[PDB]
RNA sequence: ACCAAAGCUAGCUCAACAUACUAAACAAAUACAAAAAUACACCAAAAUAAAAUAAAACAUUCACCUAACAUUAAAGUAUAGGA
RNA sequence: ACGAGCUACCCAUGAGCAGUUUAAAAGAACCAACUCAUCUAUGUGGCAAAAUAGUGAGAAGACUUGUAGGUAGAGGUGAAAA
RNA sequence: CUCGCACACGCUUACAUCAGUAACUAAUAAUAUACUGAUAAUUAACAACCAAUAAACCAAAACAACACUAAAACGUUUAUUAA
């Protein structure tokens, strides 16, 4: 006996069935689209196509990524899509040398940061590679709204996106009571990363927080059968009653 | 060595091993250590008077059987509910914001004896 | 008594005829017991079982008052609340609910139980599956095999 | 000075919040619906328990100021 | 930030497919690493 | 000097250290469980 | 002449099709020392699989060995190997 | 993964040491309970997968002992016998 | 001829009344505390379960008068609460 569906495939089909069914489209579509992320720690090579220097050949490469461990620890900061590399090494870099576990782990610092679209300051372990990467996006928002998920591999980052963007959509007065020419200039800046509320709220959600936000939104009591009952028989009496 | 495959009970455990077979409890512990029985805790069984009641516990072989019809909760709301309604939609009384005349209630927990709850044993 | 029967008594008939069978049944019981100790027969013992059917009838036609009393104030189908919730084997188990003076969040022994499913609990849970599949199957071959035993047996098409 | 006490026999301080309360205008997501704990949620904050009916035995002891015979002045027993 | 290359070669998939690894891909060498560039 | 009696019965110590309550603490005591579940024992713990 | 001998069912194996995949039973009690109605909580966690073996030794290496999306060929070819 | 219910050591909580000799409750002395096991003889598929009989050493201490808890194999523990 | 009664820990009806033992159990027979069938039983005063906070209090058990060095288990009262 085996399996009419592959194994593979069981997880893919948990999401067609039941409240995973009922999820937004708009979530269940970035959700399924899994790119490929920015390359961080390997160096790719631009060309498809390279010649063999011993061959004098054409041939055909490949870009493959290497793996990378990403601990619970990164997840409550901003390490710029990196983390622990896990892996072996040739002592003296020697082929014919002994064969060796490494870990290479990257440099973490304690910065505090500050968001205009939230007007507070997160005080978020931070690596050297996301302060050039804030420099490269001309401002901390800007990182934050233009880095996709695969880009960000932190779920305090899509919180935070999550947060900000709620904030543009809804356009809150709270962000600054006494100035509101203020609040028109920092709006202006983000106009283009302006997205619609039923997208705004669904874009920092993890698979269990979403469908905990499913079933909240559809939590309802059970109808009483007296009501049910007592609109069945209000319709036969007006239907009766147009009868004469 | 010990039987794993038998039923753990008060019996074979040290003196401080005391487990109860399954009744209820009445009551706590006081000042002294003294149990105090709280009255309300203990069950009041109700009784009828069955002096005045004829009725025995075996029915007579010649009384036919009936058609086994189980109670349907459409079938009660048709019975007790719909003559009341029906007569007042007819009449131009009916009120669909309030039905608490014909026995539908809101909430539960106003009533001594809730349903969803289950308050009462039997 | 059959259930018909005693669905056309009204309920404080159905509380005093309970009683009178409660005193039947306690009196056949103690014969009952009486007729072992003197090692005879006890007489008649089909009068036990036919209490004990009038007992389940007299209990059944009043729970089919209380759940459709219940559907019409209320529309739940159990009477003690619950819900369905996947226990530390991975099982789905309908978890019923108990009485507590005080919430879930400041319970001691109730924050102690875990609903949920550690990771290595999911290649146990598909095991699970390998093996209720493979007793279906056997069950299912063992049929087709017995229908053509017999066939052969009972050539009569 | 050396205080007397010792951190490991102290009651330990409640753990931090997660990050996502600290997100203004944002409502976080709780386990507190199914009422008991899940991972990837994040944990609820719930106001101080409020017995609407007050218990003798399982009450909280009242402040001894409240005792109506209080008094400012330290008296010696 | 650091930067590594396998030392041993993997062997290609071109329809999109993702390529088999095996343990002597792991082994990787510091090419460059990005703290110590002026 | 005269080895063979070496367990002496003790119903606090068995259920202590092989009871259901200790079996579900741990990570590696919930596995115990559920091979024994898989196949199919009779009493999963003491 | 004892001890013994003979029987053909119980069920199983490998597939195929296939719904789409933790069965049956859950009245009460079940993670206090499970199956004990009832009190102010803490709750939780991850770090590359290794080696037996092959090279007639053994250190670099050793298919499958967690995660491939298949079949006919290109082909055991280009390449990678104390080469 | 599972094992400190036997054993090595330790943390809790308990319980025993009668008589005799000495200003002595002095890691003193005679000798029981109690704890170890020196020598020899039976036993060697035995009563016993390490015992029985006689005889021995300590017996107010670095002593015996009950209950329960802690340390787990690249380790634990050890008045080193690997 | 002399390890006897009871509790704790453990075992779990192997205990009691009546009947049967050709055979099963006892390393044999009689036979029945030990094997089979039926019926019956251990009744709480003893034992388990059996309050919280604040404050005063340097002063050993060894017949304990009073001392030794190794510095020692063993709580009462007042206040605020306690179905
Ligand atoms: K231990
Ligand atoms: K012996
Ligand atoms: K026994
Ligand atoms: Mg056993
Ligand atoms: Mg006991
Ligand atoms: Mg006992
Ligand atoms: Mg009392
Ligand atoms: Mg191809
Ligand atoms: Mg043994
Ligand atoms: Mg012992
Ligand atoms: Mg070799
Ligand atoms: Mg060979
Ligand atoms: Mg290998
Ligand atoms: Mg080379
Ligand atoms: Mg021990
Ligand atoms: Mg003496
Ligand atoms: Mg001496
Ligand atoms: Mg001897
Ligand atoms: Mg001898
Ligand atoms: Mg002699
Ligand atoms: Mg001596
Ligand atoms: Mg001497
Ligand atoms: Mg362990
Ligand atoms: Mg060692
Ligand atoms: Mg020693
Ligand atoms: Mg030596
Ligand atoms: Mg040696
Ligand atoms: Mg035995
Ligand atoms: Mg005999
Ligand atoms: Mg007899
Ligand atoms: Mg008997």
């Amino acid at each position: 006996p085996l399996h009419k569906v592959p194994v593979g495939l069981w997880k893919q089909l948990r999401l067609w069935e039941g409240i995973y069914s009922r999820l937004p489209r708009h979530y269940l579509r970035s959700l399924e689209e899994a790119r490929t992320p920015t390359p961080v720690h390997y160096r790719p090579h631009g060309a498809k196509f390279k010649i063999n220097p011993k061959n004098w050949q054409r041939e055909r490469v490949e870009d493959v990524p290497i793996p990378v461990h990403y601990p619970p620890e990164s997840q409550l900061g901003l390490w710029g899509g990196e983390g622990w590399v896990l892996g072996h090494r040739y002592v003296n870099n020697d082929k014919l040398s002994k064969r060796v576990r490494k870990v290479w782990k990257p440099q973490l610092f304690q910065r505090e940061l500050y968001s205009e679209i939230l007007d507070k300051r997160f005080t978020v372990t931070v690596t050297m590679r996301t302060l050039d990467l804030i420099d490269q996006a001309c401002g901390f928002d800007f990182y934050i709204l233009k880095t996709p998920k695969e880009d960000l591999c932190s779920k305090f980052g899509m919180d935070l996106k999550r947060g900000m963007l709620l904030r543009l959509a809804r356009q809150d007065p709270q962000l600054h009571p006494d100035d509101p020419a203020r609040r028109a200039a920092i709006y202006d800046r983000y106009k283009a990363f302006v997205i619609p509320e039923a997208e705004a709220e669904w874009v920092g959600l993890t698979l269990d927080e979403a469908v905990e936000k499913q079933r909240l939104l559809e939590e309802k009591d059970p109808i009483p059968l007296f009501k049910i009952f007592v609109e069945e028989l209000l319709g036969q009496l007006q239907q009766q009653a147009l009868s004469e | 060595g010990a039987d794993r495959m038998s039923k753990w009970t008060s019996k074979r455990g040290p003196r401080t091993f005391c487990k109860g077979r399954g009744a209820k409890g009445t009551g706590f512990h006081g000042r002294d250590g003294k149990f105090v029985q709280i009255k309300e805790m203990i069950p009041e069984l109700v009784v009828p008077e069955l002096a005045g009641f004829k009725l025995k516990p075996y029915v007579n072989y010649r009384a036919p059987e009936g058609t086994d019809t189980p109670l349907t909760a459409k079938q009660l709301f048709l019975e007790t509910a719909a003559p009341a309604i029906e007569k007042d939609f007819k009449a131009g009384t009916f009120d669909p914001e309030h039905l608490e005349k014909y026995g539908f209630e809101p909430t539960q927990e106003g009533k001594l004896f809730q349903l969803y709850p289950k308050n009462f044993p039997r | 008594w059959t259930c018909q029967q005693l669905r056309n008594k009204s309920n404080e008939d159905l509380h005093k005829l309970w009683y009178v069978l409660l005193k039947e049944r306690n009196m056949l019981l103690t014969l009952e017991q009486e007729a072992k100790r003197q090692r005879l027969p006890m007489p008649s013992p089909e009068r036990l079982e036919k209490v004990v059917d009038s007992m389940d009838a007299l209990d059944k036609v009043v729970q089919e008052r209380e759940d459709a009393l219940r559907l019409l104030q209320t529309g739940q189908e159990k009477a003690r609340p619950g819900a369905w919730r996947r226990d530390i084997f991975g099982r789905i188990i309908w978890h019923k609910f108990k009485q507590w003076p005080i919430p879930w969040y400041l319970n001691k022994k109730y924050n102690r139980k875990r609903f949920f499913a550690m990771p290595y609990v999911e290649r146990f849970v598909r095991m699970r599956i390998e093996k209720q599949a493979r007793i279906k199957a056997r069950k299912r071959s063992l049929e087709r095999k017995k229908e053509k035993f017999l066939q052969e047996k009972f050539p009569h098409l | 000075a050396y205080e007397w006490g010792v951190r490991s026999t102290r009651k330990p301080e409640p753990p931090p919040l997660d990050r996502v309360y600290e997100i203004p205008g944002l409502e976080p997501i709780t386990y507190a619906g199914k009422m008991h704990f899940m991972p990837g949620l994040a944990r609820p904050v719930f106001p101080p328990w409020d017995p609407g009916w007050t218990h003798p035995k399982f009450r909280r002891l009242p402040p001894l100021h409240e005792h109506p015979l209080y008094k400012d002045q330290a008296c010696y027993v | 930030t650091v930067i590594v290359e396998r030392w041993w070669k993997v062997p290609l998939a071109g329809e999109g497919r993702k390529p088999r690894l095996h343990r002597r891909h792991r082994v990787y060498k510091l090419v460059e690493d990005t703290k110590h560039r002026p | 000097k005269a080895r063979g009696n070496e367990y002496q019965p003790s119903n606090i110590k068995r259920k202590h250290k092989h009871g259901w309550v200790r079996r579900l603490r741990t990570p590696t005591g919930v596995q115990v469980i559920l091979r024994r579940m898989h196949k199919g024992r009779k009493s999963l713990s003491h």
